[PDB]
Formats: C-alpha cells, sequence, structure tokens
C-alpha cells in the first residue's frame, strides 16, 4: 500500500576503480572506469578522454579486471557485482552499432559463510589460467578458464590462514602461484601458494614464508625479468624473491600510509604510490645488476612527485598523463612533466572531472527564480570539502522588460551598414510592424523608410549587396541601407497573399495560396528563378543554406497543410529529393535544417507540440530517423541562436527548450521560462551577445546561462563541510565546518593549510564558561556565514576546545520577528565515551556580524534539532525535548519524553514527531497540544543499520538500511485492535544500490498547479555517498499496477550486461536476509522504454489493459505509454 | 580486601554431591521453528540463556517427567512470570539437563539435577495436561547478529587498514588510553563519508562495549582479566544479563532485546544509571552502595542456588550490608559456600527474609565480614 | 535439642510455635 516511484535524477560520479587495456581493439588504448553501478568506456587520444560507451549494470562493480586469454585479439573484461554475480564481457561494433556482449555469466556466491572483513578480492593469473576470489574467510575461491567454462564453475580451496591482508599472484612461474600477507597472533607474514587445477589444492610456495613488517598492508607483483614481489608497509618498501631481499626505510612516506598504485612501465621499472592525505610517490627500481644476462633489482629508491587529489585508485596513461580517480573529491587527469619544476612539484592538472560524492547534507533553495528549487549539497571531505550548486536546464537572465501586446514576430535588423552590430528590433503585430529603435537601453520606435509601416511582416532582415529585404504579407519588397530606397518589388502577379516567407543569404522563397515562387536576390534587383505549385496548401517553408558555399540551398523542404507531410526538394527546381509523412492530423508548425557539429539534420516541428527530429544527406535525399520528443503542448517555432560557437535551435513553446548536441547525438534541455512564444538574438551595443525573447504579454532581452542540461557550480572550502542551512531573510547560508589542525610541539596548534575557515571577511571566537601529544591531529569546529549570490565566506564562528557542532537549524521561534541560526554541538573528550554536557546557542546574522542571542547547557549530545511549530524540538541523548522561546530570549523546557533509544533522527509534519536510531528503531510520537505533553502513537523494532529517515506522508514513513536498501513503514489506524495499532507495518523493499545519507522534500523541476496536477504526488530528494541525487514520489493504485505489468514486461524485452536478472538485484539483500522488492517502482527501467526500437515497443504492448479509462482497450497501442512514460520523465 | 578463597566451588554445586552423573551436551533447536516443550511447575524465576540452574525434584509426577525428558531430549522450557501471577507469562528460555542423581536418603523421590538455558522462545499457547506437567507452544527466537557499522560506507581502498594488531599486554594506564583511541581513529576511518562523528559510531561498536563493561566490572571487584569472558558478543551478554542484580522486568525487558549491541547497551546502561537498591517494604537500605558489590565466584556477583525443600534462591554477595539482624545459631551443614557457615540474616524494619549472615570458620578468608542477600525484597532505584 | 519446628518457605529455624507462625503469616501476603 506504498506505490513508489524511485527515479536517478543524477548518476553517481564517484570512482572506484579504474583500468587501462586494448578493449574496443587491439589498436586503441581505452580506460575503463566504474562509478558504481555503471562502466564509462574512454579512448585516450592525444588532447585527452574521448568517451566511446557508457553502459549500467545490475549491481554494484567489485571486481573489474582487463585480461586477453590466449587466441583473442583484444582484451576481455571481468566484473564482479556487490551480490556475487560474475561476469565476462566482450566489446563488439558493426559501423555504428555498440553493444557489449555477454561471453559467460553466473553467481559465485556460497550457500554459507561469513563475508570476510577486508573485502572482496579479484585477481587473474598473468598467463590468463584462472581467476581467484576471496569472498570469504578461510576460504580461496578459483574459477578455471576455459573455452567450454560458460557458466563459470568454481571449486573452493581451503586457506589455513583465517586473516588475509592481500594477495596477487606472481609473474613468471611455471605453475600458477599466489602470493599473500597475512595475519597472525605473532604478526604479519607473507607466504606463497602453487594453485593446482587438476589437484584442486594448492602446494608448496616456491619461496618460503618471511616475516615482513608488523603493519604490511599491500603486495604488488613486479612482472620479468624482475620477478618476486613488493610489500609496502606503513614505514618501509620490501621486496621479497627467494634469495634476493632487499628493504628500505625513507623519510618521507612516514606521514601517512600509501593506499593504491600503479605500474607505469610494461617491465615494472617504476611504480606510482599514493597515500591517504593526496600526495603522489615514484617507486623506483634499479636493474643495473647483471651478471651474465641475467637482469635482477639492486636498488630501491623512491621520490616525491606532487600533490594530487585524495585519490582512490591511480592509472597511467601514455604519454606521461595521469589519471588521479578519487572518490572524496574530483577526479583529475594530471601530467607528469619532468623538467617545469615551478616551486618543487612535479605534477600539473590538465583536467577535472566533476565528483558530487560523499554528499552530508542538502537544501532545496530558490535561489535565482521564484518557484523553481535549487540544490546545495555539503560534497567531498578534508581539503576536498566544497559546494555544489545544482540546477536544471539552462536559464535566462533578463536584461531589459518592455510590454508589449502580443508580438507575432520578433526579428532582428541593421540599420547601419558597417557597424557589426544590431540597433533595431523588428516587432511585427498581427497585422502592423513596428520597428523599434534601442541604441542603448532605450525604447524608442524610429520607424524605417522602407519598411511598409501597416503590413503583417513575415521576414524582414538584412540581404546582399548591402540590402535589407522585408517581404510582408503584400508584397516582398526590397530596401537598401544608404538610400532607404525601394530598389525592387516583386508583388504578387495574380494580386494574391503570401502564406509562408523564407529569405536567405541569397535566396527568397515565398509561397502565395498553393504555388510557391523562388526569386533570387539579384543585385539593385528581384528575378525570379523558378516556379511551382503544390498539391497542397504550404504549411511551412525553410531554405536555409548548409555548410560551404552559403549562397545556394540544396534543398528547399516544405510541409503540406492538407497531408501533414514533409517533402525535400531543390531550391531551382521542383522534384522532390525525399518525401516523409512523418505524424498527421495537425498541420506542420514550423520546418528548419540544422547543423549541430559538423551533423546535418532537418528538424519538423508539427502544430501539435512535437518536434520529428530526422537527419539529412547534403548531397542528395535525406534519412528518417523516426523520433518524436512532445516538447510542449502548444505549436513551436524553431529559431536558431548560435551564442555558443555552435549552431543550436531554440524552441519557442508552451515549454521552452533548446536542442544541442552532446557529443554526437542531439540533447533537449530546458529553458527555466514560463512561456516563450518567439525568439531573436539581438547582438545590439547595448545589449551584447543578447536573446530577446517576445512572451504572449511582454517583450524582454537577456542572456543564456549555458547548454547543458545539469549545470554544478563548486565552492571549494578546503575543510569539510557536514550541514548546511538556508536564512532567506538574510540571504545567507549556514555551514558547519571542521578543520583539521595537528597539535605540534609549542602548546597550541597550526593550521595545515589555509582554509574557508581561517579566510574570513570577519571571525569570531566563542568564549563561554559554562564548563596531547605532538603530532596529534585535533579537529576544530566552525560555522561559516556564506553569502546567497557571491558565495564568500562572510563570517567564520569557531567554537570552544573540544566540542563537536553536531546540529544546526535556521527558524524563528515563538513571537519573535528574527530568524535566528541554531547550533546544537556536544563537548566530546577522548577520556570518556558517552558525552556529558553539550550546549545550544542561538546566533543572529545582523548587519554583517555574528552574535549569540543566548546559549544553553544540557546534559548530553544535541544529536538532532528541527522546528515543531514555532517551538524547538531538541534531542538530547536518549530524551526527546520541547523548548519555548520566550520575550527574554531564553530557552525554558516544556516537555520532556524518556525514550528507551538515542534520538538520531527527527522529521515532523503537523503533530507528528519520527525518531529512530542507528539500530533501525523506528518510534513515532505525537503531541498533544490541549495536554502538552508526547504520547507514543506506534512503534517498530528491527535490529538492523538504518541510515536515514523521512516522512512521506501523514502515514507513511521512508528510510535507508543495511546493504543499501530502502523500506517504507506505514501505520494502520483503522484496525480495531490495539495490538495493531501500535505496530508499523513494512508495505515497501528495494535495493537501491546506494548508501543515502540525507532526505530532502524539494523538486527541481518548477511546480505549476496545471489544472490536472500530476500523476506523482510529493516529491523526495536523496544523495548518496558515490554522489547521486534520487528522487521518490508516490503512485496511485490503478497506476501503479500498470506501471508494475510493464516491468514485468520489460525485463523480456531488454537485455542487461552480464544476463543479470532484475528482480535479483532489485530485491531486499541483507547478510542473513533475502526477499523481492514490492512498493517500489525502479524508475530507471521504466524511463528505459523510450529508448528501444518500435518492434521492441510493440511486443512490450499486447494485452497490458491501458485503457483504465472505464474500459480496457485491449490494444493499448504503442504510442499510449509514450505519453504516460513522458509524464513520468517530466518530474525531474 | 582479597581473600584466600578459590572462586570455583560455588559455581561447581558441591553442596548437591560430587559423584555428579555428567551429560554431555549435544541438543540445538533448528532455529524459527514451532516446538512443543514440557514445563514443570512450581518455579518463580526468569532464567537467562547460559545461566546455570539448580533445580530440587519432590513430586511424584514432577520426577516423572525429568526422567521421561532424560530418556528423551533433555530439554525443559523454563517459564518467566510477568507481575502478574497465575501463568501471565509470554516469554522463556529451554533449559538442557547435564547432570542428574536420585540421593534418596529419605527416600519418596528425591532428583537431584542442574539445568543450563540455551535458548529463547515466545510462548503462543499454554496448554494443560491432566497428568500434571503441562506441555507448552514453543517458537524458537533466532539470535540476530549484525555486521561492522561501517561495512555499507566502507572504501574498498582501504581495506587493508582493518586487521589490528592484538592489544598490548592487558589493563595498563596510557596503554589503553591511547590504543583504544587509535583503534577508533583507523576503524571508523570512513565515518567522514556519512553524516555521524566517530564516537557516536563508537558507541555502537560491540568490542568497544565489551571494553567499558569488563573495565565495569573490574571496578565492582577484581576480575582477573580474561577471567573466563566470553570473547563472542552474545555470550558475553548473556553472562553480563545473568551476573547484573536487577528486578523481574528488568530481565524479561533484557530477554526481549534480540541483538547482541542492543544488549550491551542496555546492560551499561543498568549498571552505568542504577545504583541505589530498595528493600520493597522498606523505603530504603544501606545496600544502596552498589560499590561494595562482591563475588565470591566464577559466574559473577549472582548464581542460582536451591535449599534443602525445593525452593531456589539465587543470592547476590556484597562485602557490608546494615539494617539487618540476626537470628538463630552459624549453621554450617547446608551453606552454598563450602568454607563458611550461613546464618540466617533477617531485616531490621519489615523483618522481610532477606539475606544470610555468614562468619569465620577458617584462618585464611574473611572473618564476620560476608553478606550473601536475594531478590526477595531487593528492588533497584 | 533437635527442635523439629522449621521454616518452608524461607528454612528459618525455631524451637518453639510462636515464631514459626509469625514467619509463616510473614511469608503470607
Ligand atoms: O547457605 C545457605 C543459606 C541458608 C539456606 N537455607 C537454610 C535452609 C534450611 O535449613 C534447615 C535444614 C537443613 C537441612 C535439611 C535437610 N533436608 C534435605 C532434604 O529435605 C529433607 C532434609 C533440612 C532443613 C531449610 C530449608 C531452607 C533453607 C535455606 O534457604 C541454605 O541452604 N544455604
Ligand atoms: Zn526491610
Ligand atoms: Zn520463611
Amino acid at each position: 500500500m506504498s506505490y513508489n516511484y524511485v527515479v536517478t535524477a543524477q548518476k553517481p560520479t564517484a570512482v572506484n576503480g579504474c583500468v587501462t587495456g586494448h578493449f574496443t581493439s587491439a589498436e586503441d588504448l581505452n580506460l575503463l572506469i566504474a562509478k558504481n553501478t555503471r562502466l564509462e568506456i574512454y579512448v585516450v587520444t592525444a588532447e585527452g578522454l574521448r568517451p566511446v560507451k557508457e553502459v549500467g549494470m545490475y549491481g554494484k562493480i567489485a571486481v573489474m579486471e582487463l585480461f586477453r586469454p590466449k587466441g583473442e585479439s583484444k582484451d576481455l573484461l571481468f566484473i564482479l557485482t556487490a551480490k556475487y554475480n560474475a561476469c565476462i564481457l566482450e566489446y563488439k561494433q558493426s559501423g555504428e552499432s555498440i553493444d557489449i556482449i555477454t561471453r559467460a555469466h553466473g553467481n559465485v556466491q556460497d550457500r554459507i559463510g561469513r563475508p570476510s572483513e577486508t573485502g572482496i578480492i579479484g585477481i587473474i593469473d598473468p598467463e590468463c589460467r584462472m581467476i581467484g576470489l576471496r569472498l570469504y574467510d578461510g576460504l580461496f575461491k578459483v574459477i578455471p578458464l576455459d573455452r567450454d567454462n560458460k557458466e563459470l564453475k568454481a571449486f573452493n580451496i581451503r586457506l589455513e590462514e583465517l586473516h588475509v591482508i592481500d594477495v596477487k599472484f606472481l609473474y613468471g612461474c611455471q605453475a600458477p602461484t599466489i602470493c599473500f600477507v597475512y595475519q597472525d597472533p605473532q604478526g604479519r607474514h607473507v607466504k606463497t601458494y602453487e594453485v593446482s587445477l587438476r589437484e584442486k589444492e594448492f602446494n608448496k610456495g616456491p619461496w618460503k614464508q618471511e616475516n615482513v613488517e608488523a603493519e604490511a598492508s599491500m603486495v604488488i607483483a613486479v612482472p620479468e625479468p624482475f620477478g618476486g614481489a613488493i610489500i609496502i608497509g606503513q614505514e618501509s618498501i620490501t621486496y621479497h624473491n627467494g634469495d634476493k631481499y632487499l628493504a628500505i626505510a625513507p623519510p618521507i612516506i612516514k606521514q601517512s600510509t600509501i593506499v593504491c598504485h600503479n605500474r607505469v612501465d610494461p617491465n615494472g621499472s617504476r611504480y606510482l604510490l599514493g597515500d591517504m592525505e593526496g600526495r603522489l610517490f615514484m617507486l623506483l627500481l634499479e636493474k643495473e645488476e647483471q651478471m651474465d644476462g641475467t637482469v635482477t633489482l639492486k636498488d630501491l629508491r623512491v621520490e616525491l612527485l606532487g600533490e594530487t587529489s585524495i585519490a582512490e585508485c591511480l592509472t597511467y596513461l601514455d604519454n606521461g598523463v595521469v589519471f588521479v580517480g578519487s572518490r572524496l573529491g574530483d577526479s583529475q587527469l594530471v601530467k607528469l612533466n619532468v623538467d617545469s619544476n615551478e616551486q618543487g612539484s612535479y605534477v600539473v592538472a590538465m583536467e577535472t572531472f566533476t565528483n558530487l560524492g560523499p554528499i552530508v547534507d542538502m537544501c532545496v533553495v530558490d535561489l535565482e527564480r521564484q518557484g523553481q528549487g535549487q540544490l546545495v549539497t555539503c560534497s567531498g571531505a578534508f581539503k576536498e570539502g566544497s559546494l555544489r550548486i545544482i540546477r536544471n536546464g539552462i536559464g535566462i537572465h533578463e536584461h531589459a522588460s518592455i510590454d508589449l501586446p502580443g508580438i507575432k514576430g520578433l526579428w532582428p535588423l541593421r540599420s547601419d551598414p558597417n557597424r557589426e552590430t544590431d540597433d533595431t528590433l523588428v516587432l511585427s503585430f498581427v497585422g502592423q510592424t513596428r520597428v523599434l529603435m534601442l541604441n542603448g537601453e532605450e525604447v524608442e520606435e524610429t520607424e524605417l523608410m522602407g519598411f511598409v509601416d501597416d503590413q503583417q511582416t513575415f521576414f524582414c532582415g538584412n540581404v546582399a549587396h548591402q540590402q535589407l529585404i522585408q517581404i510582408t504579407s503584400a508584397s516582398v519588397r526590397l530596401v537598401s541601407q544608404e538610400p532607404k530606397a525601394l530598389v525592387s518589388e516583386w508583388k504578387e502577379p495574380q494580386a494574391k497573399n503570401i502564406s509562408v516567407a523564407s529569405c536567405n543569404s541569397s535566396q527568397v522563397v515565398v509561397a502565395v495560396g498553393r504555388a510557391l515562387y523562388y526569386l533570387q536576390i539579384h543585385p539593385q534587383e528581384l528575378r525570379q528563378i523558378s516556379h511551382t505549385e503544390m498539391e497542397h496548401e504550404v504549411a511551412c517553408l525553410d531554405i536555409t543554406p548548409l555548410g560551404d558555399s552559403n549562397g545556394l540551398s540544396p534543398l528547399c523542404a516544405i510541409g503540406l497543410w492538407t497531408d501533414i507531410s514533409a517533402r525535400i526538394l531543390k531550391l531551382p527546381s521542383f522534384e522532390l529529393l525525399h518525401k516523409e509523412m512523418l505524424g498527421g492530423e495537425i498541420i506542420p508548425r514550423s520546418i528548419l535544417m540544422t547543423t549541430f557539429e559538423s551533423s546535418h539534420y532537418l528538424l519538423c516541428a508539427l502544430g501539435d507540440g512535437a518536434l520529428f527530429y530526422f537527419g539529412l544527406n547534403i548531397e542528395t535525399g535525406l534519412l528518417s530517423d523516426r523520433k518524436k520528443v512532445t516538447l510542449g503542448t502548444q505549436p513551436t517555432v524553431l529559431r536558431t541562436f548560435r551564442s555558443l560557437s555552435t549552431t543550436n535551435v531554440f524552441a519557442c513553446s508552451d515549454r521552452p527548450t533548446v536542442i544541442y548536441s552532446s557529443n554526437h547525438k542531439l540533447v533537449f534541455s530546458n529553458v527555466n521560462l514560463k512561456e516563450v512564444n518567439y525568439m531573436c538574438p539581438l547582438n545590439s551595443d547595448g545589449y551584447p551577445d543578447s536573446l530577446a525573447l517576445a512572451n504572449n504579454s511582454t517583450l524582454t532581452i537577456g542572456t543564456i546561462d549555458e547548454i547543458q542540461k545539469l549545470h554544478i557550480r563548486t565552492v571549494p572550502l578546503y575543510e569539510s563541510p557536514r550541514k548546511i542551512c538556508y536564512q532567506e531573510v538574510s540571504q545567507c547560508f549556514g555551514v558547519l565546518s571542521s578543520r583539521i589542525e595537528v597539535q605540534d610541539t609549542s602548546g597550541g596548534t597550526t593550521a595545515l593549510r589555509p582554509s574557508a575557515s581561517t579566510q574570513a571577511l570577519s571571525s569570531s571566537v566563542s568564549s563561554s564558561k559554562l564548563f596531547t601529544s605532538f603530532g596529534e591531529e585535533v579537529e576544530v569546529h566552525n560555522l561559516l556565514i556564506i553569502d546567497q549570490h557571491t558565495f564568500e565566506v562572510l563570517h567564520a564562528h569557531q567554537f570552544l576546545q573540544n566540542e563537536y557542532a553536531l546540529s544546526l537549524v535556521s527558524c524563528k521561534l515563538g513571537k519573535d520577528p528574527n530568524t535566528y541560526f541554531i547550533v546544537g554541538t556536544a563537548m566530546v573528550y577522548p577520556e570518556e565515551a558517552e558525552p556529558k554536557q553539550g550546549r545550544i546557542v542561538v546566533f543572529q546574522y545582523s548587519d554583517g556580524k555574528l552574535q549569540t542571542v543566548a546559549e544553553k547547557e544540557v546534559k548530553g549530545a544535541v544529536y538532532s534539532m528541527v522546528e515543531f511549530n514555532g517551538k524547538l524540538l531538541a534531542s538530547i541523548n536518549s530524551t526527546v525535548r520541547l523548548y519555548e522561546w520566550t520575550t527574554e530570549k531564553e530557552l525554558r523546557t516544556e516537555c520532556n519524553h524518556y525514550n528507551n533509544i538515542m534520538a538520531l533522527y527527527l522529521k515532523t509534519k503537523g503533530d507528528f514527531i519520527l525518531v529512530g536510531d542507528l539500530m533501525r528503531s523506528v518510534l513515532l510520537l505525537a503531541y498533544k497540544p490541549m495536554e502538552g505533553n508526547f504520547e507514543e502513537i506506534a512503534r517498530d523494532f528491527n535490529p538492523n543499520w538504518m541510515s536515514a529517515v523521512e516522512i512521506l506522508d501523514d502515514d507513511n514513513f521512508l528510510g535507508a538500511e543495511n546493504a543499501f536498501n530502502l523500506f517504507v513503514c506505514q501505520k494502520d489506524s483503522a484496525a480495531t485492535t490495539d495490538e495493531e495499532r501500535q505496530h508499523l507495518q513494512e508495505v515497501g523493499l528495494f535495493h537501491l544500490g546506494e548508501f543515502v545519507n540525507v532526505f530532502c522534500h524539494g523538486s527541481l523541476v518548477m511546480q505549476n498547479l496545471g489544472e490536472t496536477s500530476t500523476p506523482t504526488q510529493g516529491s523526495v530528494l536523496f544523495g548518496t555517498v558515490n554522489g547521486m541525487i534520487g528522487l521518490v514520489t508516490s503512485l496511485s493504485e490503478s497506476w501503479y499496477n500498470l506501471l508494475l505489468d510493464m516491468q514485468n514486461r520489460l525485463n523480456k524485452v531488454i537485455k542487461s550486461v552480464g544476463k543479470i536478472e532484475h528482480s535479483f538485484w532489485r530485491s531486499f539483500h541483507t547478510e542473513r536476509k533475502t526477499e523481492p522488492a514490492t512498493g517500489f517502482i525502479d524508475g530507471d527501467l521504466i524511463e528505459s522504454f523510450l529508448d528501444i526500437s518500435r518492434p521492441k515497443m510493440q511486443e512490450v504492448v499486447a494485452n497490458l489493459q491501458y485503457d483504465d479509462g472505464s474500459g480496457m482497450k485491449r490494444e493499448a497501442t504503442a504510442d499510449d505509454l509514450i505519453k504516460v512514460v513522458e509524464e513520468l520523465t517530466r518530474i525531474h | 580486601n582479597i581473600i584466600n578463597f578459590d572462586t570455583s566451588l560455588p559455581t561447581s554445586h558441591t553442596y548437591l554431591g560430587a559423584d555428579m552423573e555428567e551429560f554431555h551436551g549435544r541438543t540445538l533447536h533448528d532455529d524459527d521453528s514451532c516446538q512443543v516443550i514440557p514445563v514443570l511447575p512450581q518455579v518463580m524465576m526468569i532464567l537467562i540463556p547460559g545461566q546455570t540452574l539448580p533445580l530440587q525434584l519432590f513430586h511424584p509426577q514432577e520426577v516423572s517427567m525429568v526422567r521421561n525428558l532424560i530418556q528423551k531430549d533433555r530439554t525443559f522450557a523454563v517459564l518467566a512470570y510477568s507481575n502478574v501471577q497465575e501463568r501471565e507469562a509470554q516469554f522463556g528460555t529451554t533449559a538442557e539437563i547435564y547432570a542428574y542423581r536420585e540421593e534418596q536418603d529419605f527416600g519418596i523421590e528425591i532428583v537431584k539435577v542442574k539445568a543450563i538455558g540455551r535458548q529463547r522462545f515466545k510462548v503462543l499457547e499454554l496448554r494443560t495436561q491432566s497428568d500434571g506437567i503441562q506441555q507448552a507452544k514453543v517458537q524458537i527466537l533466532p539470535e540476530c547478529v549484525l555486521p561492522s557499522t561501517m561495512s555499507a560506507v566502507q572504501l574498498e581502498s582501504l581495506n587493508k587498514c582493518q586487521i589490528f594488531p592484538s592489544k598490548p599486554v592487558s589493563r595498563e594506564d596510557q596503554c589503553s588510553y591511547k590504543w583504544w583511541q587509535k583503534y577508533q581513529k583507523r576503524k571508523f576511518h570512513c565515518a567522514n563519508l556519512t553524516s555521524w562523528p566517530r564516537w557516536l559510531y563508537s558507541l555502537y561498536d560491540a568490542e568497544t562495549l565489551m571494553d567499558r563493561i569488563k573495565k565495569q566490572l573490574r571496578e565492582w571487584d577484581e576480575n582477573l582479566k580474561d577471567d573466563s569472558l566470553p570473547s563472542n558478543p552474545i555470550d558475553f551478554s548473556y553472562r553480563v544479563a545473568a551476573c547484573l542484580p536487577i528486578d523481574d522486568v528488568l530481565r524479561i525487558q533484557l530477554l526481549k532485546i534480540g541483538s547482541a549491541i542492543q544488549r550491551l547497551r542496555c546492560e551499561l546502561d543498568i549498571m552505568n544509571k542504577c545504583t541505589s537498591l530498595c528493600c520493597k517494604q522498606c523505603q530504603e537500605t544501606e545496600i544502596t552502595t552498589k560499590n561494595e558489590i562482591f563475588s565470591l565466584s566464577l559466574c559473577g556477583p549472582m548464581a542460582a542456588y536451591v535449599n534443602p525443600h525445593g525452593y531456589v534462591h539465587e543470592t547476590l554477595t556484597v562485602y557490608k550490608a546494615c539494617n539487618l539482624n540476626l537470628i538463630g545459631r552459624p549453621s554450617t551443614e547446608h551453606s552454598w559456600f563450602p568454607g563458611y557457615a550461613w546464618t540466617v540474616a533477617q531485616c531490621k524494619i519489615c523483618a522481610s527474609h532477606i539475606g544470610w549472615k555468614f562468619t569465620a570458620t577458617k584462618k585464611d578468608m574473611s572473618p564476620q565480614k560476608f553478606w550473601g542477600l536475594t531478590r526477595s525484597a531487593l528492588l533497584p532505584t | 535439642g533437635e527442635r523439629p519446628f522449621q521454616c518452608n518457605q524461607c528454612g528459618a529455624s525455631f524451637t518453639q510455635k510462636g515464631n514459626l507462625l509469625r514467619h509463616i503469616k510473614l511469608h503470607s501476603g
């Protein structure tokens, strides 16, 4: 009884693994990046990274290695998901279709076993003989690699060693050999085994066990001619090869331990290393030793290169460029230049890929346009901490406003030869054409001599030979720049009226009645070149020259009013190069041909609000490319404004859109506007590179924001941000941040780097008295004030020593008209375990200064804080306290409620309160206003790790729990038994695949009443650790049932990578139990219905009984669901 | 404040007999299952799994029942009576038989038996048999186990930084306030990705809670390091729950908790926030000093012992206890401590039977310094 | 003497009956 719909509004961005190899082709070098559920394939070029394929899998990529078995032209790919779904993929392309086929697949989990605390390790023989996997302690799962092993059948081998740290296959061995470092009560040792496939058991290793440093972490296998393994610890790096043994203890690497590595030379002569604090090392091996041709290691030099992002995984591309893949910061492409050495750093950043993870908190705010919200996240950690502002579509920033009574057409004009700047805007009404003049910011209306004042102007723009062509309704009367006299006037021979006008640089083709006459723009003349008649009425005409020449349009496509068909015909002739009958009924509204990024298209916009995009051939004929997008519900007029060094097209309709090309395919964005009827680019002197958009009620001039569907702006802080809240009265953001300061040998603290908290315009230090060794690092917590316009840190309040700021809320209390910044802190000491005392402090940003209005000392940790109908609801330890703000500017307690659980999470919906803890102990309260004490309604205790809460409705509650799941609880107040009304039934399960940190109410799409409203009620955003934004909305029963039928039907049609069943992945997963997902609709799968071919859409629809409109229409057609899924796509 | 006494005789239950018929425990329910298990009446005590119960059998019907159980699955169902009497109970524990003797003496039936709990259950119905021994509906309650709280958000790269070296030595100043700081800093290193601090995640850690409870147990009295304290959190939680001097409602609430971490948190809160003990009738008693609770046994401060005639009293051993009076002589034929002599200790105000005073019998011990209480009239406040 | 009087609920021992009866009524209620 939940009926929720979860969709991904922004795909995950954090990188958790990257490999290189000849995957797509034996000649190309690929960089494969796995974000989480998404696998991205790049091709490295001279400039940088060129994307090739973007494919998402039904799991969390946990192991990803490229191997080339003997007899294969290019490398294969082995992927193991978090649910133990192993698969082997091959890249295949046929001209233009790209598909990643699944060569082998299977499930490699065991019936019983405790998962290892170190995690999944996936290693492959260098000779490609088997795949080893360590999934459970005390067991090593070996997968034989054979052409006949299509189901990936594996056999377990017993490890006598319980705790294995890292394991890797050794290079240059006749028999397969592993070399692992493992833990004992006597310390850490390195051991080796010879895996035998015929015997299905281990053997004696090549070289005996050697005691290593007690902090050894990783094992790296050094290829030939070196051989052996290098073991990197927290203080020393050693090289074990049996007879050979060398070790160093460099002093550079002792600040932080190396966490990841990558080889840069094919023979293993140099290595890359990275640590937690994010600096790049370079381990150098010297092979100067050569006795009789044999090459052996002699020296183990280490050098420091520079400082990069906090790298989760490294990768060395060709020609000295290194991909520093970060998981809590922006990914990077650094360059290992050798001879610059600007100040002691060998690395220079080339690129920087956006990464929103981890998201710790977010708030939805309408920063620019009222009604449309924006997302401000707290992304990153340590020096990677920052704020990200996310908005949808390309906004228009208005710079002028003029009242125009329904202008039926806007065209630019340049009444100044040799000026290179527009001066007047030709606004055309139903019967009149007013030429508004604006040299600067004026709104004058200076009529041109050559332009008819009272005439329905259809086109008025500059023509060749310094002439201005004005093809009005009466006749196509030309003009000139200097003399301003009619050089030519091509009146209708039959005194007819022009219906469609299309004037180009050299040609001017107009249509009167059913006959179209093409008149070339002769020098100081109007000479016809061809004439023809159409079978039906000409709905629209489009004569636009393509690339090059720009003096003669190869084709001139026209629309038929009575036939609703588009035909492309040559300009100097009448033969139809191609014919298309896309759509019907409603007549076409506007025809246009574009050249987005050396790709030619011919877009036809019907009058029903659908755009029929289709490619075209410049030489002869045109393509079909049948694809319709409902870009609004009103007739659309297409205009082309470059404004980007790219063609671009503006779709003026009820919902404006800009059609741009991302890589090679047109992408449709949104313009954050109510309604634009006509648009025209005006490069005026007073409004340079502007875009005068004329609505149905007024005319405005502005500039576009960008050409991207999602725009993310980064405001770096160089410190970890925790919580964010928006104070609209003060127009500022309150951000809690904490920086690491090291305890030096002087009794004080010195910052590691200049942060956003030590570089504020003003500063303060909390001075309240209601209350080790050198090298130790402590956290200093601050409350920042960030401007809502410039995003500069206005203030930075610093809390007391050993005080942890946990909660932050911005609200007004009682009858006080001021809005306050209220912070709940907890004084923590290493000596004790559960905090004994904490403070509730109330700030106020007024006149650019932060002052403490009142502070309250409580005996506990203030875990969470909300506003409760003008009263403050604090959560001290395991008690929920209600505070009232008096007229003395002081808080007094009013209601206490001593729970048996510690109230981490607080939510409020009217008079209801939702309380939970990390143990997924959801508990609900209800405040009696007449009696003044909290009373409990329902309970739901279930031992599990819970990550977030949210109140979807008065009786539905959402949350995230262990194994990246989502659940919905619902109370049944209609039950007549008292034992049931005090229980929260679980009516929803789902395996999201992400660790949800924060739940927020709001949406990034503008909310309008819309009469018909929306098939989905409400909208809740959530941000995860990987840096993806979700969106969950409620559904109706019938709509949910139809969507579930669609979901079950799609699984039989679409092909997944790895042949992983969809129901298996989405089934609620936990280390002790599993069950199918119920009450949740996979939004991604449903929205993937638009991406399949027409025959697949036809096979999907057989009996879906779509006619829920009191009937059935069993057939249900195929365009009925397209309307249904479009509304589901418009919500984000 | 230490006496040369071995803390193994009271646990051995030698006052029953010496040539005990030891039976090997090789039983287990299949987990989450409907079951039917007989119940012995005339017992009013909540039994926690792992706790040893000493029972005395007098009536012929119950002796026949226990003999039949011996020639059957050696498990009965100890019922957990609530505040309301007349079999108004909802929970219980399965106790396994591992010792049986006759010791006829007077010789009617006479059975010596010791039982230890193994599993919990919730009873659905209480069926009464005409024989006199009732068999009730049993649904086995599984014991929930949870993984590490950071495994969900853990980084794959820094998973090698998860196997810590062994704890250096044990119970030393600045050898624990620093090693535990290092363990907290390195284990919950990924708490920065989430929205909660490291100490909050350490509040729900099993190992930290066990260490805190061990420190408190040492605070009560000197504990021999790993003095039979199990490493597994489930077993440690059950042992601590058995050794806590709390009333019936607190014990049944602890039994209702299904996860080890929640049980440890509840036990720690109980032993950190409850200090005052009451004398039921009386307003309060000198026993309010919880800091003087000793434990003269391996099992802990409390264990179950049976008197000569059927009834079983679990006792609390404390260092000092005022507000009491002595009636009778220091008898010694049935003291639960072999090297001690027992005396009837009566209350001084409400005169309700609680406690037994003990007198000196040997040299290397505590002369006239001993007290053994009971849950007859002691409640925590 | 052998004093057969003996409390069964608590286990208190008496050489007479009055205190045994008092203790029995104490156990009662
Ligand atoms: O440390 C302590 C503290 C005191 C505690 N006691 C003494 C006691 C009795 O003490 C008199 C007595 C002693 C011995 C018997 C012998 N039986 C055995 C079988 O039934 C018939 C004959 C009967 C009565 C009699 C009954 C109950 C208790 C009771 O709770 C105890 O036992 N151990
Ligand atoms: Zn008393
Ligand atoms: Zn008595």
